[PDB]
């Protein structure tokens, strides 16, 4: 499959630069135009820069013009966005996107997104606390269980379970700021009671801001 | 500048149904229009492009078309995986613009959340704060009151609830209740209790557990 | 501007004695301090050497040689410090100063503040009017750890001298007058005392102090033995960085200073490289680069980047010219460290001459590091367009220690320099060049950045001359300032530029091409825009900056054809998508 990996996220302080990276996996940056797109938290997609790496063309939004600087290196096959004079406006996911073919300026394919914060805070990773299953987490055949992942910044946390083999009934919420600046979440689980003790069950968090990668067997 | 206005910004259907979605363009912008789908911390995937053209692997389902400037997106019959914000574009001219986006949002059946009850860690005891969490498992409608009873009083500002986006597969939420406090005011009192109220139990449920007795 | 860079000439012919003068007085005029070497050469009996006043210091040797002036003035001169030595071994030599095979021939060194030598000794040979200079101690001011310094001086003449006035304390003088004796500093003092000022304890200067002191304190001093910091001698100037008493990371110092010279700077003089180390220099140190942040010296992260090098560096230290056996040396080279230099043996020894065309490898070349050195040059040749990107030399090696830009004897008829804006520092020298017009058209004004710098010139093609024969600057070139003839030699184009051509409108409302203007270059509108009538007809490159399609649009863009991915025209031009597969 074509593939685009965007990189280079996390806090920036106001006034501060940054470069994310699109590195294209697939095909040629050069056969097509690559474009940043941004999306500041629960807001529409912006159109931020176009670039044509066959000849560095660009094409800037008026909201970046003068501040971000869209390139290409095509040894690399990789596209960049210089992000230059941030403010907090411009906190937003930033995905990279190719107009995929020679007559087909649609945005086909798009990276997974790196979020960009723009704060003056400082990073802090979080702990990470078991919610421990037992008879007031069990209803019928069935035991809930989860991760605690507590007071950290900036965003975003990854929670996964026994490194990925376990996908169904869990439910990962959405980050709470806390009146501290920093961010709280919780991972949680449905287990067949049956399992408890016979299974071992893992949340992975991972902060990849602070480098925070915890594993955390949860068990009664 | 081309301008797409993008309506409604949200909508409710239920499985089965027939979603239009539309979006004028604030002038000509001929058949240069595509549209995409956004799901909960996901990139947009293109389903449409020059207005009307099923995009590779997008189930027949979603269908595209013009009518002068405006542009709609019809889901034929909805499927709970169609729960996403969907956006149109234009690209006839540079630059390519989003409109606002239209949230889908699924009706379903009633669901009587499943809750339970999580004491602190003793691993967060012991440096100083203590997270009494309250989880309400696969419910639908969205709507729900969380109040906690700590030894039987009720609590204010120190509690916060996050909820999920809604199943791609059942339409639920999933709802999580946070009861912060310092290790010396938890210590103060023995029962810890969540009480949910929701449109889908008969009689509001208690869940509650005590300090300390395992 | 207290400091010059002196010269490193020796004991060479100038090339032309009317500009050697007017470059010693830009050299030197108001200089106190000669970074390098004082060379007095050549020098006719008619010589105003008032410039020459003020020297109070010079960091290399002092040179007073083959000159016909009865004096040179450096009363003043009070410090040399022998960095580097003539010969090897002399601080100060004094040779040849007498006529060619009433009368001319230097009478007395005059030297009455000069009371400190730190290295080298004195060379005083072949002086046939001079005298005195046998009644120095010369012990006295050679530094403590100078004893050892040679000293060979020649004492036949040609004149009879009468002795010292009576009024010297002991036989020794700069002179005949009761103003020329030799103050002593070092062989006159109390105890154990490097300088004085007189007999007594109380005479005695700081240990910082180099020449002698008007009183007992660092800030009294007739010059530093190390560093000046802000008018107090010091061993040495404040870091650059303190460190973190705990972890030692580096702290930037709010007192910390380069050392230029014997000197506390705040800031790199302009055409020096900065140092990690706080150090003011020519060339970096050791396994360090230089980069632009203004030009730095840093460490190399990865070893370091493999560089290319002009003459005067590396394996080309001791090499004369640029010929057919180092030519192809700069081949793809943007920068080169050092010079290059262009003597007859380059063309018509039994090597090889270079042909012209070997010459096009300086096509690439933006930044010469030294000089630019030409004494002969192809006469098919009718300018210096080898070097038309050359950008900037910098000088901070120059030809004679004197000149970046050299040009003697050339048959060129324009310079066509016309990309060099900047030269860092060193003087121009243009002379006898029968042909040459364009050379009062270039607004050295501008290339000069320090104001020791001028454009000396001789013996070129006369300026009515070449008016008479109708050999202005082009009209589109702005204030008359040009490298050569024609729309492709101005400094600044007045109206605009396509491609290398100053030309006096863009095609952005009428001609064959349409273009658009980005920052007064002409940039042709992509071949599928429609031409307009009365209107602008595109907004950049790009076939979506159109006003109209000459043909299809496949929006945003217009294109030639509908795409056959299939595509056909709409009735407005526009391409749909085929409906069938
Ligand atoms: C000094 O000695 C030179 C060269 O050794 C001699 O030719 C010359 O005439 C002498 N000058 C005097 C004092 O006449
Ligand atoms: C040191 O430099 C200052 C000017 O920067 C000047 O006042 C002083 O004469 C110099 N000191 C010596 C001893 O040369």
């Amino acid at each position: 499959e074509v593939q685009l990996v965007e990189s280079g996220g996390g806090l920036v302080q106001p006034g501060g630069s940054l470069r994310l990276s699109c590195a294209a996996s697939g095909f040629n940056i050069k056969d097509t135009y690559i474009h940043w797109v941004r999306q500041a938290p629960g807001k529409g997609l912006e159109w931020v820069a176009r670039i044509y790496p066959t000849n560095g063309y660009t094409r800037y939004a008026d909201s970046v013009k003068g501040r971000f600087t869209i390139s290409a290196d095509t040894s690399k096959n990789t596209a960049y966005l210089q992000m230059n004079s941030l403010r907090a406006e411009d906190t937003a996911v930033y995905y990279c996107s190719r107009w995929g073919g020679d007559g087909f300026y649609a945005m086909d394919y798009w990276g997974q997104g790196t979020l960009v914060t723009v704060s003056s805070a400082s990073t802090k990773g979080p702990s990470v606390f078991p919610l421990a299953p037992s008879s007031k987490s069990t209803s019928g055949g069935t035991a809930a269980l989860g991760c605690l992942v507590k007071d950290y910044f900036p965003e975003p946390v990854t929670v996964s379970w026994n490194s990925g083999a376990l996908t169904s009934g869990v439910h990962t919420f959405p980050a709470v700021l806390q009146s501290s600046g920093l961010y709280s979440l919780s991972s949680v689980v449905t287990v067949p009671s049956s399992s408890l003790g016979t299974q071992t069950y893992i949340c992975n968090v991972n902060h990849k801001p602070s480098n925070t990668k915890v594993d955390k067997k949860v068990e009664p | 500048d081309i301008q797409m206005t993008q309506s409604p910004s949200s909508l409710s259907a239920s499985v089965g149904d027939r979603v239009t979605i539309t979006c004028r363009a604030s002038q000509d912008v001929n058949t240069a229009v595509a549209w995409y789908q956004q799901k909960p911390g996901k990139a947009p995937k293109l389903l449409i492009y020059s207005a009307s053209f099923l995009y590779s692997g997008v189930p027949s389902r979603f269908s595209g078309s013009r009518s002068g400037t405006d542009f709609t997106l019809t889901i034929s019959s909805l499927q709970p995986e169609d729960f996403a914000t969907y956006y149109c574009q234009q690209h006839y001219t540079t630059p390519p613009t989003f409109g606002q986006g239209t949230k889908v949002e699924i009706k379903r059946t009633v669901a009587a959340p499943s809750v339970f009850i999580f004491p602190p860690s003793d691993e967060q005891l012991k440096s100083g704060t203590a997270s009494v969490v309250c989880l309400l498992n696969n419910f639908y409608p969205r709507e729900a009151k969380v109040q906690w009873k700590v030894d039987n009083a009720l609590q204010s500002g120190n509690s916060q609830e996050s909820v999920t986006e809604q199943d791609s597969k059942d339409s639920t939420y999933s709802l999580s209740s946070t009861l912060t406090l310092s290790k010396a005011d938890y210590e103060k009192h023995k029962v810890y209790a969540c009480e949910v109220t929701h449109q889908g139990l008969s009689s509001p449920v208690t869940k509650s557990f005590n300090r300390g007795e395992c | 501007t207290q400091v010059c860079t002196g010269t490193d000439m020796k004991l060479r012919l100038p090339a032309s004695p009317e500009t050697h003068l007017d470059m010693l007085r830009h050299l030197y005029q108001g200089c106190q301090v000669v970074q390098g070497n004082l060379e007095l050469t050549y020098l006719p009996t008619n010589a105003s050497l008032s410039f020459l006043q003020d020297i109070q210091e010079v960091q290399g040797y002092v040179l007073i040689a083959h000159n016909q002036v009865r004096q040179v003035p450096l009363q003043r001169l009070r410090i040399v410090r022998g960095t580097q030595l003539f010969e090897d071994n002399y601080a100060l030599a004094v040779l040849d100063n007498g006529d060619p095979l009433s009368p001319g021939g230097l009478r007395e060194l005059q030297l009455r503040s000069l009371t400190e030598i730190l290295k080298g000794g004195v060379l005083i040979q072949r002086n046939p009017q001079l005298c005195y200079q046998d009644t120095i101690l010369w012990k006295d001011i050679f530094h403590k750890n100078n004893q050892l310094a040679l000293t060979l001086i020649d004492t036949n003449r040609s004149r009879a001298c009468h002795p010292c006035s009576p009024m010297c304390k002991g036989s020794r003088c700069w002179g005949e007058s009761s103003e020329d004796c030799q103050s002593l500093t070092r062989t006159v003092c109390a105890g154990g005392c490097a300088r004085c000022k007189g007999p007594l304890p109380t005479d005695c200067c700081h240990e910082q102090c180099a020449a002698g002191c008007t009183g007992p304190k660092h800030s009294d001093c007739l010059a530093c033995l190390h560093f000046n910091h802000s008018g107090i001698c010091e061993l040495h100037c404040p870091a650059l960085v303190t460190y973190n008493t705990d972890t030692f990371e580096s702290m930037p110092n709010p007192e910390g200073r380069y050392t230029f010279g014997a000197s506390c700077v705040t800031a790199c003089p302009y055409n020096y490289l900065s140092t990690d180390v706080g150090s003011c220099t020519l060339v970096c140190p050791l396994h360090n680069q230089e980069v632009t942040a203004t030009q730095r010296c840093e460490k190399c992260s990865k070893p370091c980047a493999r560089v290319c090098y002009g003459l005067g560096m590396e394996h080309l230290r001791e090499v004369r010219a640029v010929t057919s056996a180092n030519i192809q040396e700069f081949a793809g080279c943007k920068k080169i460290f050092g010079s290059l230099a262009f003597l007859p043996e380059s063309f018509d020894s039994n090597t090889a001459p270079l042909q012209p065309e070997q010459l096009q490898v300086f096509e690439t070349l933006e930044e010469i590091t030294g000089y630019l050195y030409i004494s002969a040059w192809p006469d098919s040749l009718p300018d210096l367009s080898v070097f038309q990107n050359l950008q900037v030399i910098r000088g901070r090696i120059l030809h004679n220690g004197a000149y970046s830009l050299t040009l003697q004897g050339l048959g060129i008829s324009w310079l066509g320099l016309r990309s060099l804006r900047e030269l860092g520092s060193g003087l121009a020298l243009i002379h006898h060049n029968t042909h040459l017009c364009f050379v009062h058209t270039v607004p050295w004004d501008q290339l000069f950045r320090n104001p020791h710098q001028a454009l000396l010139h001789t013996a070129n093609r006369p300026e009515d001359e070449c008016v008479g024969e109708g050999l202005a600057c082009h009209q589109l070139c702005a204030r008359g300032h040009c490298w050569g003839p024609g729309p492709t030699q101005c400094v600044n184009c007045s109206q605009f530029l396509r491609g290398q051509e100053c030309v006096e409108e863009c095609r952005v409302l009428q001609g064959l091409p349409r273009e658009y203007v980005n920052a007064r270059h002409c940039l042709p509108c992509h071949p599928e825009c429609q031409p307009q009538n009365g209107s602008v007809t595109c907004f950049g490159p790009e076939a979506d900056q159109c006003v109209a399609c000459a043909h299809y649009k496949d929006p945003p863009f217009c294109v030639a054809r509908c795409p056959s991915i299939w595509k056909f025209p709409d009735e407005e031009g526009a391409c749909q998508p085929c409906p069938i597969n």
